[PDB]
RNA sequence: GACGGUGGCCAUGGAAGUCGGUAUCCGCUAAGGAGUGUGUAACAACUCACCUGCCAAAUGGACUAGCCCUGAAAAUGGAUGA
């Protein structure tokens, strides 16, 4: 993970779709990096400045640019890292094709990633955190060897990663 | 100022169900047809939007 | 049928006087004098005093139950038209051609030349009672005013009518001079 | 029962009416399958079509088929005149917001190759169809689109058809 | 019949009635124009130090609970026969609610019949009118004079309160412009205590 | 009023509630469908389910069978006998 900054200097607004391997297929929006003064090659590679390889497709993430540079932007959603670091491998040559998230432990990871979309999202954070995002993704399971929203209802995790991202 | 005059235009000749057995120009609320030809009937459909 | 119908009433202003005479009310305001005749089956229709206008009716079926309540409506128009009148705001467009609309109140009539590229001075004469006058807001609309609401309806009905192509396609034109505010009352 | 299986169908007062029009539709058919006019490859009407095997006359069979006398058809054509027998490719300019609803139509009704699609640029497409289609083609987009359509040779010629002879 | 039909009655009547005698002090406060993502933000201050538990019109299912207490429903500074309501708890800080609820208020234009806030001030004058918008004026009824050499309908004053319906054309001409009247979200009409009322003055602040 | 996680996960010029595939859960709530359409490259914006204020006593529906209407067009003029 980059470290989380603001937006200073000038800032220029970009949504990229995708970012584990950024365009393959011409995969982020075409239209809005040339909008914002970025060529299409150039867009690519600041898709993988904000996440390199955690990056999925339909994502939330914001790339901000001061002085037309990459500042190591952190900001994305919580439902991409929490999904991608379930079955770690994600580019976009395993995102063309169907894929069933891994079984493994995850509840470390999703009070991190709770609140790196934003700070203060105006939820109930520390109480029942694990059970939103241990069900965030529906199919499959946060991990076989617990139970969602029944051993992770009053069992939560965090304190300070919770409210704030590392 | 110009889409409301369009929307006025439309409320009085566009948005209004249709009939079917009939083809008479009923209101968007309609559930019959109001003639003694028609049957009254139940059979309303919207009248169809513009196309080039 | 036949269940024994309870009054509907209404109101009457102390600007207003209201007289009634063989089922054929009369209310008389400051803006003018309105009448209208109800012919119906044992409908009562009464004064209480100067402040309540009742409408009976013993022993109504259905339909007969149904008109009082129209009947009573149009009296409370009447007696709305003859304290504070009724005002049509009516707007015209067509994509275009501009429509050329131009009053005349010694005729008490609205005259329209071009709408559609139509060579025809398109005219029609208001009803009795009510007048309209050229209002503008960058040319776009007219502003019919009466006593009557039902003659004013008619009137603005008969120009909107009047004032369309009537030959293919009816969703490509705007052609028409329509009402636009007619929930709206004269201020006095 | 011997009748019907061994015998052959004679006409009756109807059947002698069906007869006198089955020519015509044989005409119609065979003729108008694969042809362009001489110079250049470009679409043209029936009616042309039919003068011109008159000129070079051509008697048609209910003992044959249909496809097996075209070729037949063509081979006197292709001696006289200059003709194409195989398909040709086209190349479309579709804009991007009004032309997937024109793709939409041309899908079914005929093979799409090479198809580039962009939202930063015009999206491009290639087809694989006869010779006497391409007038088909380009009309439907104009007035579903409601704008002129750019039509453009990808080549003047490809094999298969009735080149592969079937 | 009772205690029925989709998302229950009976089920709301519980949370209206038997935590109505868990919390020190109250405040009646008004939702009639603030929306979900400004409500929010009042539910995560109010909610660690209490509560917003309301059922809307379940007052008059307290009166079992008003045998011992003796609370005022109809008694009260506005009887609530006109306005929706949305009561605030409180127990942790009572000092220190009646004025973070009025810190997540957020301004806006106003709306179409809505019941509206304490100040609506009308765009007039050059600030609150365009020149292209002059026609809009001249379209209605009302008179249109020349002040500060630009046509207007001129008021900048306040013409409606709570609880009254703010016209259409001035709803439109609010909405058309960048003139935001006042700042509303969860406003007190009073204080309120167990079995009376602590203080009946209001308090924007 | 119709919110947060969130543009869930699939797939891709673009599909971000709303071309389409599968699950369809939790937070905060009086209540708000991983969403009923209008719309948009996709959004945004609008609309609905859902919840509630105002008003104040009945209301909503799916059937049943009486008469009546539609279904119900023919040649001299016209037949409940008039």
């Amino acid at each position: 993970m980059p470290p989380k900054v603001d937006p200073s200097e000038k800032v220029e607004v970009f949504l990229r779709v995708c970012g584990g391997e950024a365009g393959a297929m011409s995969t982020l929006a075409p239209k809005l990096g040339p909008l914002g003064v970025s060529p299409k090659k150039v867009g690519d590679d600041i898709a993988k400045a904000t996440q390199p390889w955690k990056g999925m497709k339909v994502s939330v993430k914001l790339t901000i640019q001061n002085r037309i540079a990459v500042p190591e932007v952190l900001p994305s959603a919580s439902a991409l890292v929490i999904k991608a670091l379930k079955e770690p491998p994600r580019d976009r040559k395993k995102e063309k094709n169907i894929k069933h998230n891994g079984n493994i432990p995850l509840e470390e990871i999703c009070k991190i990633a709770k609140t790196m979309r934003f700070k203060s999202l105006a939820v109930d954070f520390k109480g029942s955190v694990l059970e939103i995002l241990g069900t965030a993704h529906s199919v499959g399971c946060k991990v076989n060897g617990k139970s969602p929203r029944d051993i992770q209802a009053g069992i939560q995790s965090g304190e300070i990663e919770v409210v704030e991202p590392k | 100022i110009e889409p409301s005059l369009v929307i006025l235009a439309r409320k009085y000749k566009c948005d209004k169900m249709i009939c079917r057995k009939c083809y008479a120009r009923l209101h968007p609320r309609a559930v019959n047809c109001r003639k003694k030809k028609c049957g009254h009937s139940n059979n309303l459909r919207p009248k169809k939007k513009l196309l080039k | 049928m036949k269940v024994i119908n309870s009054s509907r009433k209404v109101q009457i202003p102390e600007n207003v006087t209201v007289d009634v005479k063989g089922r054929s009310v009369k209310v008389t305001g400051p803006r003018g004098t309105l009448s209208k005749s109800f012919d119906h089956a044992s409908v009562d229709i009464n004064l209480v005093g100067k402040k309540e206008l009742t409408v009976d009716l013993w022993f109504g079926n259905r339909k007969q139950i149904a008109c009082i309540k129209t009947i009573t409506s149009i009296i409370e128009n009447m007696i709305t038209g003859v304290t504070k009148g009724y005002e049509y705001k009516m707007r015209f467009v067509y994509a275009h051609f501009p429509i050329n609309v131009a009053v005349t109140d010694g005729g008490r009539v609205v005259e329209i030349r071009n709408f559609f590229g139509e060579k025809i001075v398109r005219r029609i004469e208001l009803l009795d009672g009510i007048t309209c006058y050229r209002n503008e807001k960058a040319k776009d609309e007219i502003v019919l005013t009466g006593n009557s609401l039902e003659l004013l309806s008619q009137s603005c009905a008969t120009i909107q009518l009047r004032s369309a192509i009537k030959y293919k396609d009816v969703r490509k034109f705007l052609d028409g001079i329509y009402v636009s505010e007619r929930n709206v009352l004269e201020s006095n | 029962k011997q009748i019907l299986t061994k015998g052959e169908v004679q006409v009756s007062d109807k059947e002698r009416h069906t007869q006198l029009e089955q020519m015509f539709r044989d005409i119609a058919t065979i003729v108008a399958d694969k042809c362009v006019n001489p110079e250049t490859k470009r679409p043209y009407t029936v009616i042309l079509i039919e003068r011109a095997m008159k000129d070079i006359h051509y008697s048609v069979k209910t003992n044959k088929s249909t496809k097996q006398q075209a070729l037949e058809v063509i081979k006197q054509l292709k001696e006289k005149m200059k003709i194409e027998r195989a398909h040709m490719r086209l190349r479309f300019i579709l804009p991007v917001n009004e032309g997937k609803k024109l793709k939409e139509k041309l899908k079914p009704l005929i093979k799409v190759i090479e198809s580039e699609d962009y939202g930063q640029q015009l999206e491009i497409v290639c087809l694989i169809d006869p010779g006497c289609f391409r007038e088909i083609d380009e009309l439907i987009k104009k007035e579903t689109k409601g704008k002129g359509s750019l039509e453009v040779l990808n080549l003047k010629d490809v094999e298969e058809g009735d080149e592969k002879f079937e | 019949m009772s205690g029925a039909g989709s998302k229950r009655k009976n089920v709301f009547i519980e949370k209206a009635t038997k935590l109505f005698t868990t919390y020190d002090k109250m405040i009646v406060a008004e939702a009639d124009f603030v929306g979900s993502s400004q409500l929010q933000k009042i539910r995560k201050s109010i909610r660690g130090i209490g509560a917003v538990l309301m059922g809307k019109k379940t007052m008059i299912r307290k009166v079992i609970r008003d045998l011992a207490d003796s609370k005022p429903e109809l008694d009260a500074l506005n009887t609530y026969l006109k306005q929706n309501t949305c009561i605030i708890f409180c127990k942790d800080n009572i000092a220190e609610v009646k004025r973070v609820i009025n810190t997540q208020r957020v301004g806006a234009p106003a709306k179409a019949g809505v019941f509206a806030p304490n100040d609506v001030i009308i765009p007039a004058g050059p600030t609150g009118m365009e020149p292209t918008q002059t026609s809009f004026l001249q379209d209605l009824k009302i008179a249109t004079k020349i002040n500060r050499g630009q046509i207007d309908i001129v008021n900048e004053v306040h013409i409606i309160k709570t609880g009254q319906k703010v016209g259409a054309s001035e709803a439109t001409l609010l909405q058309k412009l960048n003139i935001k009247p006042f700042t509303y979200g969860l406003e007190p009409k009073i204080i309120y205590d167990a079995g009376a009322c602590y203080s009946p003055s209001i308090s924007e602040e």
